[PDB]
DNA sequence: CTTGACAAAAGTGTTAAATTGTGCTATACTGGGAGCCGTCACGGATGC
DNA sequence: GCATCCGTGAGTAGAGGAAGCACAATTTAACACTTTTGTCAAG
């Protein structure tokens, strides 16, 4: 529709980076050693980035198109597309405030 | 056919053995069958001896002695299976309690070392190696200028590489004489008061100097105490940690007096003490005993330093790329530095076993953890920048790649950092290093070649033979001397005239450090061998060198490496006398042991009965597959009941005939252009070099599978592969493997294989369609081996690896794994590159008819046309002369030996011509034959191009002209003759490694990047073309908008864009618009990652957004 | 994290990065709550700025963060855009790129000044999607998959199909590209003409400005898709119709070689 | 004022095409304390990005030309 | 060398203007089947098959060869163009 | 404890919470010095922090303990045997319940992940990352097979009555996505459960009847 | 390229580069070691 | 098109067995360990 | 005027490449049983 004529850079606030995230990351786990799945509340859980396979849950309720737009009341995954996992993202709520080092060095 | 042998120069020593940098020193270091009470401290054997024994510091361990065992797998089962020859290693400890006084001793078992072939390398992990020389600055004491200021000098000790810091003495401008330590500049006096000296001593031997002495007079740490000097260094040195004297002595006797951290080297030792004038007890700086530190070095190096800046005439500065001030670090002497290194973790485990747990009840077996030994071997046979895949196209790259010397390397240079300089062809190099053999671009200077008779000493420093030369007789006693020790005297040419062994020139030419003199025959001191003492093995194969320019030299030694071996090779017509010792000393033939009488014959073995009565087998390698994918097989030469003597022939090797190098053909060759199709270094070849094959060589590629355990079930290696017809399974057999003598093109399979359906339930569209067929999907899916495109030939060979077979080291979870060779058959074709010994290359552009070329006016046809453009510009003339000189072989039946820089000359060469012509034309005329119509005309015009004599008989003119190299040559397709005579003769030509038939490759879709969503690169992987930043550049200066574009989107990553693009086109339809590139969509997610806000705006500044809402909040 | 086909794990150097954060934020709220002294509480803090330093600009400031076993620095977010190996310069100016392919050039004399000869073996990979089309036309193939099933295997491959590949690169060009690209000249149009063999033939006269010869060169072979693609490459970039030098206005295409020796 | 090639590169006003030649982090911060905005004017740029450069046949004098033939062009000015 | 360049080259201003009217020509011969050709019967490009004489299916070839016959308009702003596609899919539907 | 995939500091931070609890727990009643009782502690803090950290795909407590007794055992028998040991070997050292296939299977959860950013060769411009194709997204192959399937599909069920194709349609799953039971379908109708079984039954009858007529479906399959 | 006035829309910029670079490539990979290139690039 | 069926495929508690998470150990023990120069050379910008 | 710090160095191709133990919480698998859903025979 409308067509990208400019392209403009600035500073993120705090508040606009919590609007950015769709979850906050608690634990350093990435996948089960076993099942070879993601961990809840780690850095692959699909109840912040997204399903790993196309309207289709963690639990397996839902597995079809017909409900798209909806959130499993049991595992908490929207069903929608997979490739929505390129594009969601994440924060971490530190305990103390830490600079950025591009404006330090 | 008989040679005939050029040459004056008699040479009174043979080539040394052509493998003994690599044979020799392994074998020192391993020192595996001398008995262990007469081993020298030399080698593993050394190392032993350094790091035990071990004390806790009551319990001592301690060592007796070593010995190898035999290798647990022959050399082609680990070949076959994968394995790494090697030897088992035993050591004999002992533990000692001080306390009480018992003793137990037991053999512990260490590892396994590898073992060198008798060829010289190594297999490691079933794949051939080569461990290259590493050549790198010498330890000792080094004098150089200051750059900055002129009239100071620089003092430096430098041990051995990770063996302690580098020391520097200078004088600054204040006059206090400094000493830098680890980038810190601290007074030399606080620590030359450490090693006990006093104000009386200092000023008796170095104060005859002036004001040099007056610098180390300070009274303010004069009067203080070694014990106090020592407290304060140790604060300069590392500033911070507690000042204790317990730690004080062992920072300073372990920075500059631990054996066992700081090490000079014996090379070191021998260079300071031929230096300084002194006498060294060991290998250290200072020498701690008593409860004190002593002196060994530094008086002696500051002395120097001193008397140098002060002006005496016997001290003079260094030339750090001086060939006496650089050595070579041999494989022993590589692998010893590793196993010290992997011994020294060992002890640091055993001292940490020996204090925690068990102290009264300890075994030596029990304190003893082998892993991080055998982790630092295994290192570095494996991940080292000097252990490199072997080069064996042919058994002359082998050769030369066990020659090589590299300066980069741990501990070496670096490829982006290193300078001219060091990249230089230095004077010492004469005789010791090749001139003219290095690759050109990144790595020129930085990797080069043994000269033919040089030779590593056991210091590692490279010496050459001289003949000694005196009172102007020349004698045959020979010395072996190195660059510091030649620039002692006058040393005479090898081309020197000689009236038996007395000098016969009144002046001679001569070297005296490095320059060309004129001196008397009374001067001169040594002589050198031959001319061939100064190039390396590959150089030495080029005849005529003193007609060729160097730059083209370098392109012709290069390019033997990569020539493949033909099942019709011969040798060369004109040879220099290297070729037989090539073929020797490469291992690659076999020769009788002693005198015997051949017994059987066949073409897998050779059984010889000897005269003491033993029969001895040779089996023979056949149709077998080296690293580079050549065929390497030997071929029998002798009959049954033939008798032969010790060193005689038995079988041929891979590019071999009847002993002798052979890697090309020999050819007949016309130097003309022709049309057009020799432009620009393109070739003209006939089809009957097809039909004799000639140029026909044979390949063999290697093709694997694997069988594993999966979630979903284990996959199975079968015939019965789903939705497959008979014509597809045609050549299986019933275990699903392709039959031995089929032939597979692309597309055919070769394993058959079936793995388990991971759970997905299908799209609607196919359940429906199943539904009207009535056909029940299957659990299984086809994952067959299949022919990539371009690739086929014939199955010669079949191997399969099951879990649980001896020796079969399997990865957890696979169960078996089966590898296919195919072999194929080349011929010469359009796009091959041809190249001969001079430097002259270029690839096959067209393929004649026999009709179509031109011919001799017997009717012989010639083979090749080289353009003699290529000629001039680049002076490699020795092309020309091999022509001339195979011209007069080609009549007379003969082959030539002339070596270089003493061998054949023109007036020799023109001697051979006319009785060539005699025999060329005097034949004729006895058939009945007189002189044709078109070479009058012919004539007619050579005369007035001042090419013969007015007046002369049309025999006597032809005659002029074959003398010269030329002949009246007829047009194929026309019949007449070609308006001027043309140069045609004989050449030696090879078929170099690069075909086109390995490099044709063509994408239209395929696999892409995970990330960015790219093709991806490379042939093997069938990846696309990259369009750089250059190409962008290109298009953008052309102002191709639209075709710029479609390559940034439609045809990379624009995921919406590529998949409307195939569908459009297979549809008949115009491609559509492109859409936002992924990359780009990647580039704005890692900002955001970087908490920056990226933002794209429309015209009204309002946001726009590139995500299609699929990560917007709601 | 994706699974390789052996079965083993690959994953990227941020995953180690974001891990060690986590763990030492997570640690700091557990002594915070504890009541820890001061002492502990300041090496914690002082370990979380580092660990953000490295995540976000590793070596900056400092010992570079390594993976346990190895001396190799982790990749940071800093190191992911800039460099010559970084995302603007090796995915963003220039790209990998799909309907390319390569093969040894040799000299064909008998070509005109537009044309070039291309393998029939190659023309047949890049000219795929058009070819399946063609062959539906015709009666060679029933739909467009029966036609791709034919080409996989060689032996499969009918007479007819040459034929039907003859008509589809009727009127179009090619671009072909010699490496180091320095001027514009090193990218230029031709009119393809199937021929037998494995390498493509070159006219005589553009091989100045390629600075290209017969001693082993390679040269790329593209292939433009639309119709303003086609009718740049036909108008703007055709050999035929780029004879002077933009540099110095002087003929560049001209004779050379053996060419003026005849003459 | 005069200076080098470098500097004068390193100056100027887009910050996508100053940021992909050199000194990648100097340049993005101080672009993002200001809050620059890239008008996508060179050539750079517009490759970044996946658009058509405006220059040959993609700049604005050529680029909006129309082609019509007389059959079809006298039936809509007669209809009009 | 295309045919007639010289004169092809000799009717734009701007020589990247030549190749925006042949491109968008030939989009319209590929839409509406080349029956919308100002070409006479004669004057038709053809191929070479081995069935017989066929016409060309390059449609840049096609448009390069109306242009030399000067029946073609080209300009700025010289019809709305979503009236352009409507009278001529109604011509040639 | 250094060397076991945590740095110098990260050991200390967790030895210092085992100091932190063994002041909590500790008696001076019985005489004992601090040092004998809160070493203890501090090691149980280290020991397990190792256990829970340092891998990046975490196994838990009890299998990491099976995995470092796993790897004494194959070290013991190495120097007994003079070379390395089957897992037949390694099965009957380790006691009951151990067989080869237990010590394989654990030997392969015990494999670390490789890094996409390691270089291979000496030039550094080539990285492992760089070999690895992406299998989710569909090629551009398979995305146009799909839809030229759908398109003669569509074609197909043109030939049937209107409530015969809107029946196989919900059947099958094609306008929603998800299949309807026949009381679904029934419903949706105002039909009984049986008559969508006839229905449907009849229309695949005429599919299969036409399909044999023209083979335009087949390739697909 | 075409001895005629330049039309409209050509990106000269990129040719000016490419027309200065190239000799001295060209050059190097074949005076202009000394006194050349780095004169040149002090310019 | 509608009833009666009829077994089958799928859904639903219940429970024992693998599997995983966590606390604890009382002689006395109290500041690390690897490096280690053909250290790359030159220009620009900053701070004294 | 000088010492200190920091970013820069051509393109494409290949081809190898070291703790236990006890016990509580939690997850999973096995097993029945109830309910839902097609087929078959009428009709
Ligand atoms: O490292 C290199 C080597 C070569 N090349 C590229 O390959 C070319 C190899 O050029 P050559 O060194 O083969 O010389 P030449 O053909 O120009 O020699 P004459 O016939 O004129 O005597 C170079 O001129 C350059 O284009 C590189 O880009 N990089
Ligand atoms: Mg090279
Ligand atoms: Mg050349
Ligand atoms: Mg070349
Ligand atoms: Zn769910």
């Amino acid at each position: 529709k409308k067509e990208v004529r400019k392209v403009r850079i600035a500073l993120a606030s705090p508040e606009k980076i919590r609007s950015w995230s769709y979850g906050e990351v608690e634990k350093p786990e990435t996948i089960n050693y076993r099942t070879l799945k993601p961990e809840r509340d780690g850095l692959f859980d699909e109840r912040i980035f997204g399903p790993i396979k196309d309207y289709e849950c963690a639990c397996g309720k839902y597995k079809r198109q017909r409900f798209e737009g909806k959130v499993c009341e049991r595992c908490g995954v929207e069903v929608t597309k997979s490739i929505v996992r390129r594009y969601r993202m994440g924060h971490i709520e530190l305990a103390t405030p830490a600079a950025h080092i591009w404006f330090v060095k | 056919m008989e040679i005939k042998r050029f040459g004056r120069i008699r040479e009174v020593i043979p080539l040394p053995p052509l493998t003994e940098i690599q044979v020799e020193s392994y074998r020192r270091a391993l020192q595996a069958d001398v008995p262990p009470e007469k081993r020298e401290n030399v080698g593993i054997q050394a190392a032993f001896r350094e790091t035990f024994p071990i004390e806790e510091e009551g319990l001592v361990l301690d060592f007796l002695e070593y010995r190898l065992g035999e290798p647990p797998f022959p050399q082609d089962e680990c070949r076959e299976k994968d394995l790494t020859y090697q030897a088992p290693l035993y050591a004999r400890l002992q533990l000692i309690h001080k306390d009480t006084g018992l003793i137990k001793e037991d053999e512990v078992f260490l590892g396994h070392i590898p073992l060198m072939t008798e060829d010289g390398s190594f297999i490691i992990n079933g794949a051939d190696r080569v461990i290259v020389s590493q050549i790198h600055r010498s330890p000792g004491v080094y004098f150089t200028p200051d750059p900055a200021r002129p009239g100071r000098y620089i003092a430096s000790i430098i041990p051995l590489p990770k063996r302690g810091p580098w020391i520097d003495l200078e004088v600054e401008p204040n006059g206090v004489v400094s000493m830098k330590v680890n980038k810190r500049k601290f007074p030399l006096v606080l620590l030359l008061r450490v090693l006990g000296y006093d104000q009386e001593t200092l000023a008796r031997e170095l104060g005859a100097y002036g004001e040099l002495v007056q610098g180390l007079m300070d009274e303010s740490v004069f009067a203080m105490r070694p014990e106090e000097a020592l407290i304060r260094l140790f604060t300069l040195l590392r500033p911070g940690d507690p000042p204790k004297r317990d730690k004080a002595v062992a920072y300073v006797y372990g920075l500059i007096a631990d054996p066992r951290r700081y090490d000079l080297g014996e090379a070191g030792r021998y260079k300071a003490e031929e230096k300084l004038g002194i006498r060294l007890s060991g290998r250290t700086l200072a020498r701690f005993e008593d409860g004190e530190f002593k002196d060994e070095v530094f008086l002696p190096t500051l002395r120097y330093l001193f008397a140098l800046t002060a002006g005496v005439p016997g001290h003079e500065v260094d030339d750090i790329d001086h060939l006496g001030n650089r050595r070579i670090r041999t494989v022993g002497e590589l692998m010893t530095d590793q196993f010290r290194v992997g011994l020294a973790r060992l002890a640091r485990g055993v001292r940490e076993r020996m204090l925690m747990g068990s102290e009264d009840s300890l075994t030596p077996a029990k304190l003893v953890n082998s892993r991080p030994l055998e982790a630092a071997i295994r290192e570095f046979f494996s991940r080292s920048q000097l252990s490199q895949f072997k080069d064996e196209t042919n058994p002359l790259s082998s050769l030369r790649h066990k020659r090589r010397i590299s300066a980069l390397g741990p501990g070496g240079l670096t490829r982006e950092r290193a300078g001219f300089d060091v990249r230089d062809v230095h004077r010492t190099h004469y005789g010791r290093i090749c001139p003219v053999e290095t690759p050109e671009g990144a790595n020129i200077g930085l990797i080069t070649s043994l000269a033919a008779y040089a030779r590593v000493d056991e210091l590692g420093f490279i010496r050459t033979p001289y003949r000694r030369v005196v009172g102007g007789v020349v004698t045959d006693e020979v010395v072996y001397m190195t660059a510091t020790e030649e620039d002692r005297y006058t040393i005479a040419q090898a081309n020197t005239p000689l009236e038996g062994n007395r000098i016969a020139a009144e002046r001679v030419v001569a070297r005296r450090k490095g320059e060309p003199v004129i001196v008397s025959p009374e001067e001169v001191e040594f002589m050198d061998v031959s001319p061939k003492q100064v190039f390396s093995v590959n150089t030495n194969l080029i005849p005529f060198l003193e007609h060729d320019d160097a730059n083209r030299a370098l392109m012709g030694s290069n390019m033997q490496t990569q020539a493949v071996p033909l099942i019709r090779a011969q040798a060369p017509v004109v040879m220099t006398g290297l070729e037989e010792r090539v073929v020797r000393d490469s291992l690659a033939a076999l020769y009788a042991e002693e005198d015997g009488e051949v017994a059987k014959v066949d073409g897998n073995r050779i059984v010889v009965r000897y005269e003491d009565g033993r029969l001895v087998e040779y089996p023979l390698r056949r149709f077998y597959r080296s690293n580079q994918g050549t065929a390497l097989d030997q071929r029998p030469r002798v009959v049954v009941g033939q008798r032969v003597r010790k060193g005689d022939l038995l079988a041929d090797g891979p590019a071999s005939e009847n002993g002798f190098l052979a890697l090309g053909q020999n050819v007949l060759v016309a130097i003309m252009p022709f049309d057009g199709y020799n432009f620009e270094d393109a070739i003209v070849i006939s089809e009957e070099l097809l039909k004799r094959d000639f140029y026909t060589s044979i390949h063999i590629e290697r093709y694997e599978i694997e069988a594993r355990d999966t979630k979903l079930g284990p996959e199975r290696i079968t015939r019965d592969i789903p939705h497959l017809s008979e014509a597809a399974l045609r050549d299986l057999d019933e275990e699903g493997v392709v039959r031995i003598g089929a032939e597979v093109k692309p597309g055919d399979i070769l394993v058959g294989r079936t793995s388990f359906k991971g759970e997905s339930e299908p799209t609607p569209e196919e359940r429906l369609l199943r539904s009207i067929f009535g056909e029940k999907a299957r659990d299984v899916k086809d994952t067959s081996l299949r022919v990539p495109p371009g690739e086929g030939g014939i199955v010669v060979r079949t191997v399969r690896l099951r879990r649980g077979d001896p020796g079969v080291e399997l990865k957890p979870g696979v169960r078996e794994v089966v590898r296919v060779y195919v072999a194929q058959k080349r011929k010469l074709q359009v796009g091959d590159k041809l190249a001969n010994r001079h430097g002259n290359k270029g690839v096959v552009a067209k393929i004649l008819p026999v009709e179509d070329m031109p011919h001799l006016p017997d009717g012989t046809p010639v083979d090749v046309i080289l353009n003699p453009l290529g000629v001039p510009s680049r002076m490699n003339l020795g092309q020309i002369l091999e022509t001339h000189l195979g011209l007069a072989g080609y009549f007379l039946g003969q082959r030539y030996i002339s070596p270089i820089f003493d061998g054949a000359k023109e007036p020799e060469i023109k001697e051979l011509l006319a009785q060539a012509f005699e025999v060329y034309f005097g034949k004729r005329k006895g058939e009945g034959f007189g002189v044709d119509k078109r070479e009058v005309e012919v004539l007619r015009r050579a005369e007035k191009l001042g090419l013969v004599t007015p007046g002369k008989t049309p025999e006597e003119q032809l005659k002029e002209l074959f003398l010269q190299g030329k002949v009246v040559l007829y047009d194929g397709r026309t019949g007449e003759p070609i308006e001027g005579p043309i140069v045609v003769g004989q050449m030696f030509i090879m078929k170099l490694y690069h075909m086109v038939e390995d490099k044709m490759h063509a994408r239209s879709t395929g696999p892409y990047s995970l990330i960015t969503q790219q093709p991806l690169g490379g042939k093997a992987q069938f990846g696309g073309q990259r369009f750089g930043e250059m190409e962008v550049w290109a298009l953008e200066a052309y102002g191709a908008a639209h075709t710029l574009q479609e390559m940034l989107t439609l045809k990379s990553d624009d995921i919406e864009g590529r998949n409307a693009a195939y569908e459009a086109i297979i549809k008949g339809e115009d491609v559509p618009e492109p859409s936002v590139p992924e990359s780009f969509r990647v580039l704005v997610k890692e900002l955001q990652a970087l908490a920056l806000d990226v933002q794209t705006l429309d015209e009204k500044d309002n946001p726009v957004d590139i995500f299609e809402g699929l990560a917007s909040k709601r | 994290m994706v699974q390789v086909d052996g079965g083993r794990f690959a994953t990227s150097d941020l995953n180690d990065l974001y891990r060690r954060l986590i763990n030492r934020n997570n640690r700091l709220k557990k002594l915070l709550a504890q009541g820890a002294p001061e002492i502990i509480i300041r090496n914690e803090k002082r370990m979380l700025q580092e660990a953000v330093d490295a995540l976000l600009d590793n070596g900056r400031r400092g010992a570079p963060v390594t993976n346990p076993g190895s001396d190799r620095p982790l990749r940071s977010l800093t190191d992911i855009l800039s460099g010559k190996q970084g995302r603007f310069r090796q995915n963003l100016l220039g790209k990998r790129v799909d309907y390319s392919g390569r093969s040894v050039i040799v000299v064909g004399p008998q070509l005109k000044l537009h044309q070039c000869g291309l393998p029939k073996r190659m023309a047949l990979e890049l000219f795929k999607p058009f070819l399946l089309k063609k062959m539906e036309e015709k009666g060679i193939a029933p739909n467009v998959k029966a036609a791709r099933r034919m080409l996989e295997r060689q032996r499969d491959i009918k007479d007819e199909v040459w034929d039907a590949l003859e008509e589809v690169i009727h009127g179009k060009v090619v671009l072909l590209n010699r490496a180091p690209t320095l001027h514009r000249l090193g990218i230029q149009a031709f009119q393809p003409v199937l021929v037998e063999g494995q390498s493509i033939q070159l006219h005589p006269l553009v091989c100045e400005a390629f600075n290209a010869d017969f001693d082993g060169d390679q040269m790329a072979v593209h292939v433009p898709l639309s119709s303003f693609a086609q009718a740049e490459a036909r108008i703007q970039m055709l050999s035929a119709h780029n004879l002077l030098s933009p540099a110095s206005g002087e003929p560049l295409a001209k004779p050379s070689r053996d060419i003026i020796l005849g003459l | 004022l005069l200076m080098g090639v470098t500097k004068s590169a390193l100056s100027t006003k887009s910050w996508l095409s100053a940021a992909s030649f050199q000194n990648t982090t100097h340049v993005l911060t101080e672009a993002a304390i200001a809050g620059k905005k890239d008008e996508l004017i060179g050539l750079k740029e517009n490759v970044i990005l996946g658009r058509l450069i405006p220059a040959g046949t993609g700049s604005d004098f050529v680029r909006f030309t129309q082609v019509v033939d007389q059959k079809t062009l006298k039936a809509i000015e007669e209809a009009r | 060398a295309e045919p007639g360049i010289d004169k092809l080259f000799g009717m734009v201003d701007s020589k990247y203007r030549l190749t925006v009217v042949v491109a968008k020509r030939a989009q319209q011969l590929l839409r509406h089947g080349f029956k919308n050709t100002v070409l006479e019967p004669e004057e038709r490009p053809k191929m070479q098959t081995l069935e017989g004489l066929f016409d060309d299916p390059n449609a840049v070839t096609w448009a390069m060869k109306e242009l030399l016959t000067g029946r073609l308009v080209f300009g700025e702003n010289l019809v709305p163009e979503d009236r352009l596609q409507k009278e001529m899919e109604r011509l040639y539907p | 404890y250094t060397g076991r995939g945590l740095s110098f500091l990260d050991l200390i931070q967790e030895g210092n919470q085992g100091l932190i609890r063994a002041v909590e727990k500790f008696e001076y009643k019985r005489r004992f010095k601090f040092s004998t009782y809160a070493t203890w502690w501090i090691r149980q803090a280290i020991n397990r922090a190792i256990a829970d950290q340092a891998r990046t795909i975490r196994i838990p407590v009890h299998m990491v303990e099976t995995i470092n007794k796993l790897s004494r055992t194959a070290r013991q028998l190495q120097q007994e045997l003079g070379r390395e040991p089957t897992y037949e070997e390694i099965a009957e050292a380790m006691g009951p319940g151990w067989d080869a296939k237990r010590v394989e299977e654990t030997l392969k959860i015990a494999q670390e992940p490789v890094s996409l950013e390691t270089p291979i060769g000496d030039e550094k411009d080539s990285f492992y990352g760089d070999f690895i194709p992406d299998e989710h997204l569909p090629s551009p192959v398979d995305a146009a097979t799909q839809s030229l399937l759908s398109e003669e599909l569509e074609k197909a069920l043109s030939k049937l009555s209107e409530r015969e194709a809107m029946v196989l349609k919900l059947r099958k799953g094609l306008i929603d996505g998800r299949e309807h039971t026949l009381e679904e379908v029934g419903a949706f109708f105002g039909v009984t459960r049986e008559r969508i079984r006839q229905i449907e039954n009849k229309a695949l009858r005429k599919l299969k009847y036409h399909e044999s007529r023209t083979r335009k479906l087949r390739d697909f399959l | 390229s075409m001895a005629r006035p330049v039309s409209i829309g050509e990106a000269v910029g990129i040719v000016a580069a490419q027309s200065i670079g190239e000799p001295g490539t060209q050059l190097t990979m074949r005076a202009d070691i000394t006194q050349g290139l780095p004169r040149v690039i002090e310019l």
